[PDB]
DNA sequence: TTGT
DNA sequence: ACAACTGCGATTAC
């Protein structure tokens, strides 16, 4: 609080979601002891801080909900990259729709789709999309844009959800047993290009069979909701850490209200602000 | 099924999976440095975690490794009875 | 003004309502004594209702709960616990009790001003309204009942659940309709209608039955019961040479119920093959649009109703055509009769009058009704015809491989998508349906991820898709001059239910919208011959 | 930087 | 892209 020193509610340090801030003392100003013979309200009616020891606040953590998706920077960025192992697409053409306004025709194979782009990337939405949506019912556009072209983060997340590993191994060991026939024979060039293709088909092989049984989806590479560490470890004398929270959570808020606004808004601002909210996802993660 | 192009095994676990399998198995002697050995070991929180930290994290983490906590510095991050001298159960 | 002579006991006294037993009097207020506990209000008298679902006993503690005065019950009824007046009265007789609900003046002036009663098996509804359109151009104003909607007179019709609401609800509607507002009540009802009592308990000027066949057979468990009934009821309550007994000679049905009751009345047949019926076509101008023709009948009108079907449509123009000459020898007066039959009512509705190719709205909730709509469109479709239809979740899954195939069978381009979810999977239900013509699911779409969806091997094209929306407006923007496309998912509804959710946005002005719309897709390129759509670039 |  | 001795103590600057 300004110049009250106190938690704000529903804040980075907010008393209610993660604890109280001192032993026994409560934000309405009652104090009680916890264990008591007496009956005592666990926590209180007008303030939702618990009557609890303040160790919680080193150990309870707390979550911020994402209206658009963030993608993990470790298993983008890095130059091994899993989500471009696993999704054949190249890293380039994943890192731009991340981060530079593009499209994806299919993200979906799952489930039925009238339009028949089947395209990787979409450098631009000049196709004909206003035409398509004033003939369909608007809701009805809406309904099936997402198994239309999608765009920044849902294609990632479609594409990684509705897959099938079997068939990726067994089509990266049927190409495994083409390549390789003759490879050997040409320029050291052409050699290079075919040894690092089965490197890539062998590593694919093995991400998608430790997926098969690893009680891990790989859907959890985009990050839907994203945590947010006890206050005590973050106590503010203030820390970046704080300082890259607080301005992840007012880019999200920003989106957040510009999407419930309007769907009349453009396109354009909230896609910019989606690229903020990633970048300070990226900042605050690595 | 049983192994990969460009893993890593054993000598002794190769030699006894030659002898049994049939199926041709082409392995060759890699010397490997001491650095590299450390981050090809069988826990992903002593050696692994020494060098490259986020690198071992975020494979250990995509694949779902179990360590089974048999060394000293494992014990020593989990701030347990190491398994050396009077930690030995005999 | 709800009804009359019902709120006195010296009324249902007069009424032959002798229940044996009764504490005090009908003192309380009631505008009509209603049989059904729904129909009845509080404080109002409720006869018992007689019927295989709901018995006596049943409705007498249904009307105690629903707060009426009195309950009849064969037992002792403790209607008073629950109600404004403690004065009741319990029936033993069900059915007496049943027939004594509705008023005597409210049940006398329907009986009076007038009566016609038209329950066949197919093509009803479609002459209904044609014989109440005669009737109101005559100089008479009456209303007809539907399964739809009950109208026990006038041009409104009121909202009604079930396809044939309680007779004494009804005997009250017509007595008010009758007091102001309308000159006539004619009580029509369904086949499974008079076989309930609803259209029984009604004095029918006119019964005629526009097609006898095997209806109810399942419910009644008898052939012919409800041809039986209805000429019971028309026998009950029949003048000399005032009931008609218009039917195709063809259904044997029909000879049988005609032979039934007083044969004083006069009897006629609308049969167009036949030379006794005297009536034919004797015309060829059949079309999508209208389809005339120059009857040639001594009793019968010159000129005939424009009707969308070619043997079904002509049938009830011809037997409603007896109708409008019964009471008016000159055809002139038909003239209304014709323009109602051809104002593209509800059931199986035309296309639409916008510059476009053919679009029709059909209910073919059934594989027969679907396989008679596509037979019917066949026999007029000069080029390729598309459909598009879906099953009800938690419908019975044995019509849906059928359904699919007889589809697939007659036309040539078909689209699948769900037309009523009903709490289940919209593709669970699309891979049993293709499961009917050989392909799954997994198929469609590893056939949909190869740009070709492989034709059927009878040479046909089947497409798949989940959104009935996009279903439709991909429908009809993919068609041609003479190319035609029928929508079989709800003929006569525009309710859309998917879960817990439901919608109203289906309609046959979403169809219309796409036919105006489909010029820009058309001028920026986007080619609708096949399921994928080939884009610029 | 130095080398990996 | 990654890493390159181990710790301790003092000050001033934020």
């Amino acid at each position: 609080h300004y110049k009250t020193n106190k938690p704000e509610k529903d804040g980075l340090f907010c008393e209610r979601i993660f604890g109280p801030i001192k032993s026994g003392i409560c934000a309405c100003g009652n104090y009680r002891v916890i264990g008591d013979e007496k009956e005592d309200p666990k926590f209180c009616e007008q303030c939702g801080v618990e009557f609890v020891d303040s160790r919680i606040r080193r150990y309870q953590m707390g979550y911020i909900k994402l209206a658009c998706p963030v993608t993990h920077v470790w298993y983008l960025k890095r130059l091994p990259s899993y989500i471009a192992n696993l999704l054949d697409k190249p890293l380039k053409e994943l890192e731009g729709l991340v981060y530079c306004d593009f499209s994806f025709a299919r993200p979906i194979t799952k489930k039925p789709t009238f339009l028949r782009l089947r395209g990787l990337f979409e450098y631009e939405i000049q196709s004909w999309k206003y035409s398509i949506p004033l003939f369909f019912t608007t809701q009805g556009f809406d309904t099936f844009r997402n198994r239309e072209i999608s765009t920044g983060a849902g294609a990632i997340r479609e594409q990684l959800a509705d897959l099938d590993l079997r068939i990726i191994i067994e089509n990266s060991l049927v190409e495994w047993e083409e390549l390789g026939e003759e490879g050997h024979t040409g320029n050291e060039w052409e050699d290079r290009k075919v040894g690092r293709r089965k490197d890539f088909l062998v590593r694919r092989v093995e991400l998608a069979k430790h997926f098969i049984r690893t009680n891990i989806e790989p859907e959890w590479m985009v990050l839907c909701l994203l945590p947010v560490l006890p206050p005590e470890l973050r106590p503010i004398m203030s820390s970046d850490i704080n300082e890259l929270y607080r301005r992840v959570i007012y880019r999200n808020n920003t989106l957040t209200d510009l999407l419930t606004t309007s769907r009349s808004t453009p396109g354009e601002l909230v896609m910019c602000q989606e690229k903020l909210v990633q970048e300070a996802v990226d900042t605050l993660l690595d | 099924n049983v192994f990969s192009p460009g893993e890593l095994i054993g000598l002794l676990r190769a030699e006894r999976m030659g002898r049994a399998l049939e199926e041709a198995i082409c392995y060759r002697v890699v010397l490997l440095g001491i650095t590299r050995a450390s981050l090809n070991t069988q826990s992903f929180i002593s050696e692994a975690s020494f060098q490259e930290t986020a690198r071992v994290l975020a494979k250990a983490a995509l694949r779902g490794r179990i360590d089974w906590l048999k060394g000293l510095k494992e014990n020593v991050v989990l701030g347990g009875v190491i398994p050396v001298g009077t930690g030995f159960k005999g | 003004e709800p009804k009359f002579r019902m709120s006195l006991a010296e009324l249902l006294d007069e009424s032959r309502v002798v229940p044996l037993s009764v504490y005090g009097d009908l003192e309380v207020g009631i505008s009509g004594v209603q049989h059904d506990s729904r129909l009845v209000e509080s404080g109002d008298l409720f006869v018992c209702c007689v019927g295989r679902k709901t018995d006596g006993h049943l409705y007498l503690s249904e009307a105690d709960k629903r707060g009426a005065v009195a309950v009849v019950a064969s037992k002792e009824i403790d209607i008073e616990e629950t109600l404004g007046c403690k004065a009741l009265v319990i029936v033993e007789d069900t059915n007496a009790v049943l027939a004594v609900l509705a008023a005597s003046f409210y049940r006398h002036p329907s009986k009076s001003m007038t009566l016609i009663g038209i329950t066949g098996t197919n093509g009803k509804t479609t002459t209904s309204y044609l014989i109440k359109a005669m009737y109101e151009a005559m100089g008479l104003r009456t209303g007809m009942l539907s399964t739809v909607g009950y109208y026990i007179y006038g041009d409104n019709k009121l909202e009604s659940p079930h396809t044939t609401p309680d007779a004494v609800l009804v005997q009250k509607l017509m007595a008010k309709m009758v007091h102001n507002g309308t000159e006539a009540l004619v009580m029509e009802a369904s086949s499974h209608g008079l076989a309930l009592g609803r259209c029984d308990k009604v004095d029918f000027d006119i019964a005629v039955f526009t097609n006898l066949t095997r209806d109810h057979l399942d419910f009644h468990g008898t052939e012919e019961e409800y041809r039986d009934a209805k000429a019971k009821l028309f026998a009950r309550m029949v003048d000399p040479a005032r009931h008609r007994k218009i039917v195709n000679i063809d259904d044997p049905n029909a000879a049988f119920f005609l032979a039934q009751g007083n044969p004083d009345v006069p009897i006629v047949t609308f049969a167009m093959e036949n030379k006794s019926a005297d009536v034919h076509p004797l015309k060829f101008q059949l079309s999508l649009f209208e389809t005339q023709v120059l009857v040639n009948t001594p009793q019968g009108i010159l000129e005939i109703s424009s009707g969308l079907l070619g043997r079904h449509n002509i049938y009830n123009i011809l037997a409603a055509v007896a109708v409008g000459i019964a009471v008016g020898a000159p055809l002139e007066d038909i003239v209304k009769g014709i323009e109602e039959v051809d104002a593209v009512p509800g059931r199986c509705e035309l296309i639409d009058e916008e510059q476009a190719f053919g679009v029709i709205v059909d209910y073919a909730h059934t594989p027969d009704a679907l396989s008679r709509l596509l037979d019917y469109v066949r026999e007029l479709g000069p080029r390729r015809v598309i459909t598009v239809f879906g099953c009800a979740g938690e419908s019975d899954r044995g019509k849906r491989p059928i359904m699919a195939k007889i589809a697939t069978d007659k036309s040539d381009v078909t689209i699948l998508t769900s037309d009523n979810p009903k709490t289940e999977d919209p593709l669970d239900i699309l891979d049993d349906m293709l499961a009917g013509v050989g392909w799954s699911m997994q198929d469609y779409l590893k056939h949909g991820e190869n740009d070709y969806y492989p034709p059927l091997p009878n040479g046909h094209r089947l497409f798949l898709h989940d959104i009935r929306r996009v279903a439709v407006r991909c429908a009809v923007a993919m068609g041609e001059e003479g190319d035609i496309v029928v929508v079989a998912g709800k003929g006569h509804e525009t309710y859309q239910i998917e879960g817990d959710k439901k919608e109203f946005f289906d309609d046959r002005e979403e169809c219309r919208e796409a036919l105006q719309y489909v010029d820009e897709l058309h001028q920026a390129g986007i080619d609708t011959s096949e399921f994928p759509w080939r884009l610029p670039e």
